[PDB]
């Protein structure tokens, strides 16, 4: 247990961490980012990136399959990619199309390629599948929601391929999106059980077992698990969790889909795990 | 400091070549290059050949350094990213494989097979120096 | 010997496997093994098979 | 701004391979490998050797007892007894029943696999699969599908176990173990596509894609140090193209810093970007 020096003048929003565990990441309301040295437990700043014109939310990293890449998304509508070049951190390439404030950003499995995904309040699903020679082949899917998308999550690589991802917006609804053989990201299913504004969606990493799991947290209390045990049936059978006193916005999985930790409006983190009888049990 | 015409003598070239062969047989590894260096310095006809020339397979475009040509079989990182000799990339004449020089050195020190996946050709334990 | 004479496996984890071994050895006409294993293991396994089959083996 | 989402001032998510981070009203990193069904120390201590499968079993049992789990010792003991080389199938049914059809072979493995699948860990699953990986025409084909101790219908699942434990291993940072484990995959590897290297012939000066020339029937690459034919690794110079057998230039660049071929071309800082 070691506490990193914040050194910021704004409230943080998310703190992702690189693949090997070396460097921490940061967000704030001053439109600034900072990557530190978690190695050996001694917090050393390696950059203070003067970023966009507004606060940022998510900084999810990428696989070293393609190298040292960073992602960022801000209230000032802009998508920015950073790469640590020659001992320094500097701008690499950007996406421009953003009618409204962007809500989320996540990367793709390191077998589909080097694909980004983002969602803005404009309700347009704009994948940012990075092409060759530094350009990004920005595909788009407009009017993905009545109000706007909030968060997206990708699906583990299972046997080209059959790519997938899941998303949900402020319409109190959750969507899923597959691709045709030509490359049309039209629709696969529309799962709806919550009435509050769903915020975050995640996929449990696939060990090899033929059972998926989508833990999603809505605005009020909906923390329903979205298990899809049958591959052909494509039927999702809820198994609702406890009801949080305040709003829950974040969800995160362990590396073997054993432990689920959720973040809520009570400024507290509770760690959960499914019991023998199939019920989810909280922990210390 | 012989002139170009003198350096073109068949006797001179044959004698130099005989000395080179003798110096090779003596196993004095780091010294034969010294004579080669002096030959290249004194004369610009003694320049070495390009030898290795990376141009084969499918070429391709929209993905180039300056799809890909290497891949780190033991780190799966495209070669050329920023102990200097430990950062180079080796290639296999037989195993048709390659990877990071330090990674390959460590793996071949520990493991004793083609780390190239589903392969059997020893990319280094073939000359047996 | 490994199974019986031994963050632990559940206690009655190997019962079905042992019973199926006894059935497999007895079925193919080799009772010299089923009877001997039954006698040696005793109460660890005897309370798993019915009485009629045991009497058949022994006789 | 009502249609915009509302500010989030808390969060806690997984990272690395055994840690968390909670930004709830600074951020704390706590090692939580104690709750994951996987343990890094076992990953460090394990060993797989196709030369002698029995030895790997006993050494893994010793490591399991060392780390303090009285389940893996039972499992590995049953394994080392089960994979004895005297239980090998014969390529003719008409002699004796295979060990797979014994109720202590395939069925015991299936039960243990189901148990650890319930436990939701990949370590022991991948290790066990890796260790166990080793009219008349119809009868021969059915016997062939029936000899082995691993069900042919779940080969994709076993490969998935292996290539997930591999990502775990790469996350930890002990990669040579990953390169060892990822061999037993039944799936052929993907080949490389793009540019490739060619060594000009040492006799006819032609670009030949191979260790032997297709015209002069000789070696195209000659060591820049030992002045002989080479068959191993090169790691040559890309600017000038000169190179040799790996130990030779490693020794050369230990202290010397000029191209042995004589073109000067000090690439020790040029090629190494
Ligand atoms: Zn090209
Ligand atoms: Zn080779
Ligand atoms: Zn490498
Ligand atoms: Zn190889
Ligand atoms: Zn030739
Ligand atoms: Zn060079
Ligand atoms: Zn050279
Ligand atoms: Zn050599």
């Amino acid at each position: 247990i070691n506490t990193v020096d914040t050194s910021h003048e704004d409230m943080i929003h998310d703190a992702q961490m690189d693949y090997y565990g070396t460097r921490l990441a940061t967000c704030s309301s001053d439109r600034s980012v900072k990557i530190f040295d978690v190695r050996n437990g001694g917090q050393i700043l390696i950059a203070d990136l003067r970023g966009h014109e507004g606060p940022v939310w998510q900084v999810a990293w990428a696989h070293p399959m393609y190298g040292n890449i960073l992602a960022s998304c801000s209230y000032d509508r802009k998508v920015i990619i950073w790469r640590e070049e020659n001992g320094t951190w500097e701008k690499s390439h950007e996406h421009a199309g953003h009618d409204s404030s962007v809500n989320s950003v996540c990367w793709a499995p390191h077998d589909y390629g080097l694909i980004l995904a983002c969602g803005s309040s404009d309700g347009a699903i704009s994948l940012l599948t990075y092409t060759g020679e530094g350009q990004w082949e920005v595909k788009k899917i407009n009017n993905a929601h009545t109000i706007g998308c909030n968060a997206v999550s990708w699906a583990p690589a299972v046997v080209n391929y059959i790519k997938r991802f899941a998303s949900g917006g402020c319409d109190n609804l959750i969507k899923l999106w597959k691709e045709e053989e030509d490359g049309q990201w039209k629709e696969e299913q529309k799962l709806e059980a919550h009435s509050d504004w769903v915020r975050d969606v995640a996929w449990a990493p696939s060990i090899g077992l033929p059972t998926s799991t989508i833990a999603s947290c809505s605005q009020d209390g909906r923390v329903f698990i979205w298990t899809c045990d049958d591959a052909s049936s494509n039927t999702w059978s809820p198994k609702l969790l406890h009801k949080f006193n305040d709003v829950v916005w974040h969800v995160s999985w362990s590396i073997t889909a054993n432990i689920l930790a959720v973040s809520g409006g009570d400024n507290k983190v509770t760690l959960w795990k499914e019991s023998v009888d199939g019920q989810w049990v909280c922990i210390s | 400091g012989s002139p170009l015409d003198v350096l073109k003598d068949e006797r001179v070239q044959y004698w130099i070549e005989n000395y080179r062969n003798l110096l090779d047989a003596w196993r004095f590894w780091h010294k034969r290059a010294e004579f080669d260096i002096h030959r290249s310095k004194l004369d610009p006809s003694s320049k070495p050949l390009a030898q290795v020339f990376v141009s084969c397979n499918f070429c391709g475009k929209s993905i180039s350094y300056s799809k890909p040509l290497p891949r780190c079989a033991l780190c799966l990182i495209n070669m050329g990213t920023p102990a200097q000799f430990n950062n180079w990339f080796t290639w296999c004449h037989n195993c048709r494989h390659g990877g990071h020089a330090g990674h390959m050195l460590s793996w071949f020190r520990d493991h004793a097979e083609c780390p190239v996946s589903a392969c059997t050709c020893k990319c280094m334990q073939l000359d047996t120096t | 010997r490994i199974i019986y004479c031994s963050s632990r496996l559940p206690p009655d984890f190997f019962g079905v496997l042992v019973r199926d071994m006894l059935h497999f050895y007895a079925e193919q006409g080799d009772v010299q093994m089923a009877v001997s294993v039954l006698i040696v293991l005793g109460e660890r396994v005897r309370k798993d098979i019915d009485e009629q089959t045991q009497e058949h083996w022994y006789t | 701004d009502a249609n915009i989402p509302f500010p989030r001032t808390s969060g806690a998510r997984f990272c690395g391979a055994g840690y968390l981070v909670y930004f709830t009203r600074k951020v704390i990193i706590q090692d939580i490998a104690c709750l994951l069904p996987v343990h890094k120390s076992l990953g460090e201590l394990y060993i797989l050797n196709v030369n002698d499968i029995q030895e790997t079993c006993q050494k893994n049992a010793a490591s399991a007892l060392l780390v303090g789990r009285k389940d893996l010792v039972q499992v590995w003991s049953l394994a080392t007894v089960a994979t004895d080389l005297c239980l090998g199938p014969k390529s003719d049914p008409d002699l004796e029943t295979p060990w797979a059809r014994h109720p202590f072979g395939r069925q015991l493995l299936e039960s243990l696999l189901a148990h650890y699948c319930r436990l939701r860990d990949v370590q022991t699953l991948a290790m066990l699969c890796s260790v166990f990986e080793a009219p008349r025409e119809r009868e021969r084909d059915q016997h062939d599908k029936n000899k082995r101790l691993l069900d042919p219908a779940n080969t994709q699942q076993f490969d998935d176990f292996k290539k997930c434990y591999g990502e775990i291993l790469y996350r930890w940072g002990l990669r040579e173990k990953r390169a060892e484990v990822l061999k037993f995959v039944s799936c052929p590897p993907d080949p490389h596509k793009g540019i490739e290297f060619g060594v000009y012939c040492s006799h006819c000066r032609s670009e030949v894609r191979g260790t032997q020339c297709a015209i002069c029937k000789g070696f195209t690459f000659q060591c820049a140090i030992c002045h002989v034919a080479v068959r191993g690794s090169s790691n040559f110079c890309l600017t000038c193209g000169h190179g040799g057998h790996t130990s030779h230039m490693m020794e050369w660049f230990r202290t010397q810093e000029v191209c042995p071929t004589g073109c000067g071309c000090h690439c020790l800082l040029e090629s190494t970007f």
